[PDB]
């Protein structure tokens, strides 16, 4: 809830890697938890968590797209902490999503 | 030749008179010792002169005196340097010790880096080396002589980067290479090592070279301008398509224009071998 | 590592010891007058203590040992192993403490140049001056300092080296908007190292600067400078210095702030400029 500091980790296996979701280990959170990653002052990024055995304690795995999006390395150390969503305004009516080919 | 023979005999025959001579019981023994073990030196029995030497200086020890005790230890280490390494350096960690307790720091240095070499040339192990490399290297610093003390630590993250992780070369490179970009004669060589840096995070991943490269360009904008900087980028980009024909091509193109360390061509050939 | 705790312990108990040696020391004197055997013994300990000190990284130990020393040795009269002693502080604490290593140099200096030593004087004031200069923007005691030696290595007739000295002075003076003295210094190397067959090939430079020094003042007696210098050194004119002055003079002449900007973004290209140079340039282009 506070924050935590801990070190960015390569996702595990490619349907994780599709799913969008950070894949933490079973220790540190549990599957659906949705948490605020903090690389600085500045720069807050959104996720949904996923557990995974494979994750080691401290430490969450995050996709190549997840990476690039967020700008997190593997091996940097970030903060995070659990985000609670006020459902009441923040659920999702509608979502316009701009979809092209993945690979030419 | 009547060499050998001849000074084999007397060498012998001025150890007897020696050790009839302590016997009886000095400095005389001594000096009869060290004209004895300089005659084997001159026979080529390089062998057993440093057994001599090693005497003489016991002998001299005993007596108090320390200074010439600890020179003719170095004798002994470095006439055994040859016939036997192991007894070198022995009698020059002794050297060392003695030499450290009086506090002369340059000598203690320059004995490490003596142990280093003949560990890494004759006898085969680097942890060794690399440990006696670093504290010469921290004698000299202590002694504020920053060209050895850089040199050591050169020496010490490349064989670090050649075998170790990557994380102790990465911070000495980092480290020599910002404080030789101020220094007005040494600037222009600074650039070598941010490249070598940034070519040692590529073999975690990808992103932390991108990452490291991106730094060093902001923090060196004259790294900006440097062949290597476009180099770095082109195999970035032919190495984030999986396109391994790039790779192949802008490696050629860059040996052709300039030879190669064979240490860029190991970490290359390393970083090749992982794109997959 | 065992170094940390080892050193550390043994050097303890042997200052420990060592104190005790020293209390001791007055009762045996009273007693038995064995004069100075207890204290020289004493400053072996003490000395030994010192130097274990700083093989166990712990500066600052180091440096109180040496202070002690210093004292002790300077009570039993001998001024020239105290001098030893105070300028081993002063290199000990330079890194723990540099106040103290400050008071332990200037007593080094006072102690050597009581005896006429004048190059250890000037070698110590140099340290002084660079320790003033790398930690503190204090620049007036640095420039004191560096002058004060180069001084006497004037007076020690030993040139080259008072040189140097007053190139640093005169290089940081004008980075204060002080441009006479800058001027007159660079002037004065540069004629008195046209001569100098090794190093003609420098004195150029020495021009250069101190026209571009003499350029914050006004435009035409830099003009008139350039004039003299070339008369004198006709080789300046070969120089890409000469050319690239009156490039800018050019420009600047017609208010052609862009020509100037080209002017000087190509000479960087050739040749990255100097953060020196660099603060100069943007300081003449405010005009």
């Amino acid at each position: 809830m506070a924050g935590r500091s801990m070190q960015a980790a390569r996702c595990p296996t490619d349907e994780l890697s599709l799913s969008n979701c950070a894949v933490v280990s079973e220790k540190d959170y549990q599957s659906g938890q949705h948490v605020i990653v903090r690389t600085s002052p500045n720069h807050k990024y959104i996720f949904t968590l996923r557990t995974h055995p494979s994750v080691v304690p401290g430490s969450v795995a995050f996709s190549l797209p997840q990476r690039k999006w967020a700008g997190l390395s593997i091996g940097q150390e970030i903060e995070v902490a659990l985000y609670s969503f006020d459902k009441a305004k923040q659920c999702i009516g509608t979502m316009t999503i701009e979809i092209d080919f993945l690979q030419k | 030749g009547m060499d050998t023979s001849g000074k084999q005999a007397e060498a012998m025959a001025l150890l007897a008179e020696a050790e009839r001579k302590v016997k009886n019981s000095i400095e005389e023994a001594c000096e009869i010792y060290a004209r004895a073990a300089n005659m084997f030196k001159m026979a080529k029995n390089w062998s057993a002169a440093g057994n001599a030497f090693c005497q003489a200086a016991q002998l001299h020890l005993q007596l108090q005196s320390k200074h010439d005790a600890a020179t003719c230890f170095v004798d002994a280490g470095n006439a055994f340097k040859k016939a036997d390494p192991q007894e070198a350096i022995n009698c020059l960690m002794r050297a060392i010790e003695i030499y450290t307790d009086m506090g002369r720091f340059t000598i203690a240095a320059k004995h490490h880096i003596s142990i280093a070499e003949i560990y890494e040339t004759e006898l085969v192990d680097v942890e060794k080396a690399i440990a006696h490399y670093e504290q010469s290297a921290d004698y000299y610093k202590g002694e504020e002589s920053n060209s050895s003390a850089n040199k050591c630590l050169l020496k010490v993250a490349g064989y670090a980067a050649q075998l170790e992780q990557y994380q102790k070369a990465i911070d000495i490179y980092e480290q020599v290479g910002t404080s030789a970009m101020d220094s007005p004669l040494l600037k222009y060589s600074a650039k070598d090592y941010f490249f070598k840096a940034a070519l040692c995070h590529f073999c975690i991943d990808m992103l932390n070279a991108k990452l490291a490269v991106q730094k060093y360009e902001e923090l060196f904008p004259a790294f900006s301008d440097s062949r290597e900087c476009k180099l770095m980028k082109k195999l970035l980009e032919a190495h984030e398509e999986q396109n391994v024909d790039s790779y192949t091509e802008s490696v050629k193109e860059y040996d052709s224009i300039s030879r190669l360390d064979q240490w860029l061509t190991t970490m290359l050939l390393r970083i090749k071998k992982t794109i997959q």
